RNA sequence: GAUGUCGGCUCAUCACAUCCUGGGGCUGAAGUAGGUCCCAAGGGUAUGGCUGUUCGCCAUUUAAAGUGGUACGCGAGCUGGGUUUAGAACGUCGUGAGACAGUUCGGUCCCUAUCUGCCGUGGGCGCUGGAGAACUGAGGGGGGCUGCUCCUAGUACGAGAGGACCGGAGUGGACGCAUCACUGGUGUUCGGGUUGUCAUGCCAAUGGCACUGCCCGGUAGCUAAAUGCGGAAGAGAUAAGUGCUGAAAGCAUCUAAGCACGAAACUUGCCCCGAGAUGAGUUCUCCCUGACCCUUUAAGGGUCCUGAAGGAACGUUGAAGACGACGACGUUGAUAGGCCGGGUGUGUAAGCGCAGCGAUGCGUUGAGCUAACCGGUACUAAUGAACCGUGAGGCUUAACCUU
RNA sequence: AAUUCCUUGUCGGGUAAGUUCCGACCUGCACGAAUGGCGUAAUGAUGGCCAGGCUGUCUCCACCCGAGACUCAGUGAAAUU
RNA sequence: CACAGGUGGUCAGGUAGAGAAUACCAAGGCGCUUGAGAGAACUCGGGUGAAGGAACUAGGCAAAAUGGUGCCGUAACUUC
RNA sequence: AGGACCGAACCGACUAAUGUUGAAAAAUUAGCGGAUGACUUGUGGCUGGGGGUGAAAGGCCAAUCAAACCGGGAGAUAGCU
């Protein structure tokens, strides 16, 4: 959700 | 033509009288003995066998005792071969001695290299280490990409055993030749540690 | 009911529509230096400043600083500046919530590799008696770059200025392998100085702890920035291209038959692996020359005796090594450790004595200590053994024995 | 300009070379005066830029001391299929 | 969870030090419920470094050192 | 004297690395910022779900917040898998 897996 | 086999007894400086060091591989090439001599009758080759050094009564096998009994020769340390240039005559029980390099000026070693053990990619490939800071995560001296978007091309340079293999330089220039001591002083450095077997023969590259 | 996106870093790889080097044709090619086109992909093919940038401009180099494909190669390899969340401002639009391919500051990038594949390294079996070595080399990799300077020659050319191919020599850059003698780094296993502090009863003298307490030096070993070598020459067949002879086609023509030149490509030669090359190779040497039974009577099975050549295991170990492996030795023995001597390094120990008010200094003394190194030494430990694998090596054919 | 599309505006300074930075000009795509304007000493784990010093950040990595990785005995795990 | 976790109060030794910092100790309490051997790549945590010294990179992250006491001395600007 | 200075406890959490089936469902190590104050802390108590509280972030309200948890309406409805 945050941008690239997970940030 | 032919060579021989000598021991890598280390290395030293050759001073001359204009005050010139000249690098130097000392070696100790003990008198040489023929074992074998092969043609093409046989065989289908023009060689030669060649041991030296010697070694113990109750250590050498039954089968080598009459190989080297055969020749009437003492036993050795090993074994090797030469090939002959269509113009080379010996003949078992033969012994050879260091002079054979006398008026040659020029010859092409080899011998076994050092053990390095398993070794990376820079110690082997020269490969050019990574970042160690400014984000860097556990990839300091590794390789990086080895392929693309499927399979690694076969002889990729990768990390492996370095070393404990065979080395041949070439084209070492000869300083001097003492038969009296059965040395032979050839410029720069060799393969092999000291104590280590190694092959001696004239240069072909001239 | 998930194929993670620019650029950088790293590691690369192929194509040739060639950037350089190589080989040629025409040239409005005098020469030097260029232009154009052909053959050629062997190797090689900048660093930095600004910018997130690729690109691009700029500076300075280089023989040249190639064009492209590989998920605009490569995030289960790194990065996360940019793109691409939530935060907050400017400009602008909207009454407003909010929004913009407008800008600006800030902002968690996970995965122990099952298979394939790749780099390395071993076991087992096989190759037909078995074992121990040395080879053949089918095949497969590596390597293949290049500048400058001098002579040839201030020659040919040219009015001068200017300034050669051909051929030879030397010296360099980058890359690559090996090596540690030299120059050096490292050296928490050597020595010494020294702060604070605890302890060894105390002084003296030592040791521990504090990043090895902080520092100065430095053996072996490893290692590069250090020093030696290397790219080739040569050969054969060729590309573009140039040809001799020569008809078809009375002449002409490099070609159709024939024949001679021809490049860093290709095949060779240089280096390494290499007989699992199941097409499983070749040479030398060594060891085994039993008594019977029974049986679907056979490449049959089992028992008693026999147990070699050699190997393995074990052990002491290695400038060999992740483990296996490889190498050396095992009392007929220097394999390791210790011990003796020596060298190197550290830098005048301790103790006593002398001087001085004392801290300290001097003499004994270039003293004592000293790791892995050199040369020697059986003092200790590597044990007699047993464990291991056998007993003449099939059938057929041809030639020999008994040419 | 935390605002400027054209744009790395133009000139100058600094650098061997500066799309960034500072100082000026104004052609203000689309600043503007309490949703405040222009300044402002000091302050700031604030943003941007240039220096000195310092260094293995790098050129180009090398060696060493430790903890793992590796082997042995013991226990014995987890994810996908 | 036999957890690198959190926390309210009280007692507060000696040497050095300004100090409840820090370093070594006392009292007293522990060595952290698997270990042995080897001494490869690579990773983690650290130490040293030839010559150059930010050329690295989007951007100088860490390290080291400046680091303490006393004395001299001390710019622009300023709300003094 | 000081919403003053350096700096431990204490309270915080700017940067980096490790870790990321972790020792740990937000930590560790190295440094870092405030440290007589708008400071911090113990015990107890009160403000309560379209409401509370909020030096304001759509932050917190028992590891859950653009409308908590539990139960019930309830087998909500699902022209979609
Ligand atoms: C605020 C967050 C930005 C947001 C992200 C949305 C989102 O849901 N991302 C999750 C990623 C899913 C992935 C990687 C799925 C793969 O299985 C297939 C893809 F690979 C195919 C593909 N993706 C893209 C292009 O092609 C592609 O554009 N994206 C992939 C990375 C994010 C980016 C994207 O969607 O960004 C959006 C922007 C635009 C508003």
């Amino acid at each position: 959700x945050t941008x690239p897996f997970x940030x | 033509m032919i060579g021989l086999v000598g021991k890598k007894v280390g290395m030293t400086r050759i001073f001359t009288e204009d005050g010139v060091s000249i690098p130097v591989t000392v070696i100790e090439v003990e008198a040489n003995r023929v074992t074998q001599v092969k043609d093409l009758a046989n065989d289908g080759y023009r060689a030669i066998q060649v041991t030296t050094g010697a070694k113990k009564a109750n250590r050498v096998t039954k089968p080598e005792a009459g190989h080297f009994a055969k020749a009437g020769v003492e036993a050795g340390r090993g074994l090797w071969e030469f090939r002959l240039a269509e113009g080379e005559e010996f003949t078992v029980g033969q012994s050879i001695s260091v002079e054979l390099f006398a008026d040659v000026k020029k010859v092409d070693v080899t011998g076994t290299s050092k053990g390095k053990g398993f070794a990376g990619t820079v110690k082997r490939w020269n490969f050019r280490t990574q970042d160690a800071t400014h984000g860097n995560s556990l990839s300091h001296r590794v390789p990086g990409s080895i392929g693309q978007n499927g399979k690694v091309f076969k002889g990729k340079k990768m990390a492996g055993q370095m070393g404990n293999e065979r080395v041949t330089v070439q084209s070492l220039d000869v300083v001097r030749v003492d038969a009296e001591r059965n040395l032979l002083l050839v410029k720069g450095a060799v393969p092999g540690a000291t104590g280590s077997d190694l092959i001696v023969k004239p240069a072909v590259k001239a």
